[PDB]
């Protein structure tokens, strides 16, 4: 609450939406919420306590800062609503946000190049079950033939 | 020394289980000193007058007694409450497991 | 380069506190509060505590180890930990 | 032949009697054993402290228990201040040499 | 071979897992009638259909890079983009290079590396977490003697059965352990001063 | 499968047994405990 | 804990206003171990009044 009271811009559902996902994303951290609040209250809320608040590495939130880039400058609130839908889809999907990106241009795109392709499918296949890239493999062996 | 079929004419090997060892833990008397009196002066006041000068800040001395020992139990509570807490967070995980 | 508790109260009263040794006496508070996780983690009694306050090395895992060791010795002893504590905080723990 | 028999008689008799009671043998061992002197303890400097203050137990009798015994009772966490009043009583009427 | 029935015994494993534990390389022959581990581990079935070879000379670690071998590594080692560049820094924390040669001997002590964490019951995080806090900070795989593997495998062992016995997991162990590389104090140290 | 339910409801309670031991620990390290309110009692019945 | 420092000099203070207006300085009432770190100086107050 005393963060957001420092202007949290609230009343439309565009913006209830960004609150749900800041007050997602303090859940997350957890017992050392305070300690991230209290530093994003000051000015020095950076990626490492952020990270050992999360429970997760560095290097999987800066890269999910990239998306919408804020990276090195973790100022203010509204940063950190953006966090909880790319760390979800990079759950969901198991590979890191900086994979997250080539999905999105790759899927998105009209000709994508055979190259870029391949390179998204092993991306993802990657990150499969044993089980099921055997799955996976007794789909695609019959359309193959 | 099996059978026709390989199933065993011998009662198996049994071995009654360890009972389960009764928790221990360690409990042991708080220790300390007292503290030693300061040194004397005699006052400005009579003694009929320092007596109650003394008498009065005994009294609010007794007071903060009272309220330190309602906070130490109060706040003991509290942790016992909480503590009680986590553990049936604890435990309903096990439940819906 | 953590301050002793003398260091400590001479740096807490000080006429104004630097941008410097400041910083310092936060990392203090952090070594009392890395201590408590160490108590804590381990659910050491206040005997168990004072018995190791003169000097039970404490901050890499040999260490913890025999942290551990001792810890579980005094739950052995049990309602009895507190004359074995107490015996060892003399000079006359005996092996009757 | 005989002693042979009191003895088993005797071990008998008194692990019968340990099993009702509910009591084990080091209890038992415990209730037995004889006291060999040693060091005094810290929580014993404690209670020889808050004697040695506080008003001077009063030399006629029947007067020193009831006012050794609060504060005995306190070191010893019986139940009643008078049941601290009767165990001094009592310790005092036989006891070891 | 002693070394291996020891490995195979705790960890309860596989006569292969316990060989690749035991400092053995990865065996491009099939064996027994059935798929070579080089196989059964890069090529079942290969990525995209592209049969991952020991070209050389191009494969890079470091997240923000596109290759697609290090796709088929990070399906082998069943670890993720920063997993695959903290096995490679577990391999050295001396070397500090960002990629590594497409030979045998590098996804040997990847392997390694990757089987340490898996037979231990720990995440490729927890190793590298835990491995600090030992002696066998500065070590090689590839310079790894027979003595201090297995020294390094029993102090991780023993590390892990006790903190299983404690009850305190290694984000708890890493937490007593860490140093204090002091910051700004708090508000509530605020308060307290 | 019901066995392997038994044997959960075994772990539930045996957490149960330590929660159980973790009171006991604490009503006996609390300050306020037993002892505490003991010697209070002995010296307030003594001053009054 | 830093109050009982005055209470007891207080009455320190009384006992030595006692001895001035009494010439009877051998005897001495207010007397040490009520404080007592075992209760966190509880009843420090009772003992001393």
């Amino acid at each position: 609450l005393q963060t957001l009271s420092q202007g949290a811009p609230a009343g439309t559902i565009t913006e209830l939406y960004n609150i749900s996902d800041f007050h997602n994303l303090i859940n997350r951290c957890g017992e050392q919420a305070g300690t991230v609040l209290d530093a994003l209250q000051s000015g020095t809320l950076t990626v490492k306590i952020l990270a050992q608040a999360l429970n997760l590495s560095e290097e999987v939130i800066t890269q999910a800062l990239t998306l919408a880039g804020q990276k090195p400058e973790l100022t203010t609130w509204a940063q950190l609503a953006v966090l909880p839908p790319r760390l979800d889809l990079a759950d969901t999907l198991h590979i890191t946000p900086k994979d997250i990106t080539t999905l999105l241009t790759v899927s998105e795109n009209v000709r994508p190049f055979y190259t870029d392709l391949s390179a998204l499918a092993g991306l993802l296949q990657a990150g499969l079950n044993e089980q099921q890239t055997k799955q996976l493999q007794n789909q695609s062996e019959p359309r193959r033939n | 020394n099996l059978s026709i079929d390989g199933q065993p004419l011998s009662l198996p090997v049994f071995a009654a289980p360890a009972d389960p060892a009764a928790l221990l833990s360690a409990a042991a008397a708080a220790s300390g000193g007292s503290k030693p009196l300061p040194s004397a002066d005699i006052p400005a006041m009579r003694f009929p007058q320092a007596l109650d000068s003394a008498r009065s800040l005994t009294g609010q001395l007794m007071q903060f007694g009272s309220t330190l020992l309602g906070l130490i139990e109060r706040r003991d509570a509290e942790a016992m409450s909480e503590l009680l807490q986590n553990q049936a967070g604890e435990l309903m995980l096990s439940s819906l497991r | 380069g953590i301050l002793t508790t003398s260091e400590a109260r001479k740096l807490i009263i000080k006429k104004g506190q630097t941008a410097g040794d400041k910083e310092k006496l936060a990392a203090w508070c952090q070594a009392l509060a890395q201590r408590v996780l160490v108590i804590r983690t381990f659910t050491l009694s206040n005997a168990e505590l004072q018995t190791l306050s003169q000097g039970a090395p404490a901050g890499t895992i040999t260490e913890l180890y025999n942290i551990s060791d001792f810890h579980n010795l005094i739950n052995r002893c049990g309602e009895q930990a507190g004359t074995v504590l107490d015996a060892l905080q003399s000079g006359t723990l005996t092996v009757k | 032949g005989k002693t042979r028999q009191k003895m088993l008689s005797f071990l008998s008799r008194i692990t019968q009697w340990l099993n009702t009671q509910n009591i084990t043998v080091e209890q038992l061992m415990l209730l037995l054993d004889k006291i060999s002197p040693a060091a005094p303890t810290k929580e014993m400097q404690v209670l020889l402290d808050l004697l040695r203050n506080g008003g001077i137990d009063k030399t006629n009798t029947k007067t020193l228990y009831t006012t050794m015994a609060p504060v005995i009772t306190a070191a010893m966490q019986l139940d009643i201040t008078e049941s601290g009043e009767a165990l001094l009583r009592w310790l005092d009427n036989n006891h070891p040499a | 071979f002693t070394e291996t029935l020891l490995y195979r015994k705790r960890y309860g494993i596989d006569t292969e897992t316990a060989l690749m534990l035991c400092n053995a390389g990865i065996s491009r022959i099939s064996y027994d009638g059935q798929l070579s581990h080089f196989d059964r581990l890069f090529n079942n079935p290969p990525l995209n259909g592209v049969t991952y070879t020991l070209g050389g000379d191009d494969i890079l670690m470091e997240p923000d890079a596109g290759d697609p071998r290090r796709e088929v590594l990070k399906r082998a080692f069943r670890v993720d983009n920063t997993g695959l560049w903290q096995l490679l820094v577990i391999t050295n924390r001396e070397n500090k290079s960002k990629t590594i040669e497409n030979k045998t001997e590098k996804l040997r002590g990847l392997l390694f590396v990757r089987l340490l964490a898996d037979v231990h019951n720990l995440t490729v995080a927890q190793l590298d977490a835990l491995l600090q806090i030992s002696p066998y900070n500065s070590m090689n795989v590839y310079a790894l003697d027979g003595k201090t593997r297995q020294k390094m495998l029993s102090f991780l062992s023993r590390i892990t059965q006790w903190l299983n016995t404690q009850n305190i997991t290694v984000e708890q162990l890493m937490l007593l352990l860490d140093k204090i590389s002091p910051a700004a104090p708090t508000k509530e140290m605020q308060v307290l001063l | 499968v019901r066995r392997t339910a038994t044997e959960m409801q075994r772990e539930h309670m045996e957490i149960q047994q330590a929660q159980t031991q973790a009171q006991l620990e604490f009503l006996q390290r609390k300050f306020s405990n037993k002892a505490l309110y003991s010697w209070l009692r002995g010296r307030l019945a003594s001053i009054y | 804990y830093r109050f009982y420092d005055l209470t007891a000099a207080r009455c320190m203070m009384a006992e030595k206003a006692y001895a001035w207006q009494t010439n009877d300085t051998a005897t001495r009432y207010i007397k040490s171990g009520a404080w007592q770190s075992n209760n966190a100086g509880l009843m420090a107050g009772e003992s001393l009044l």
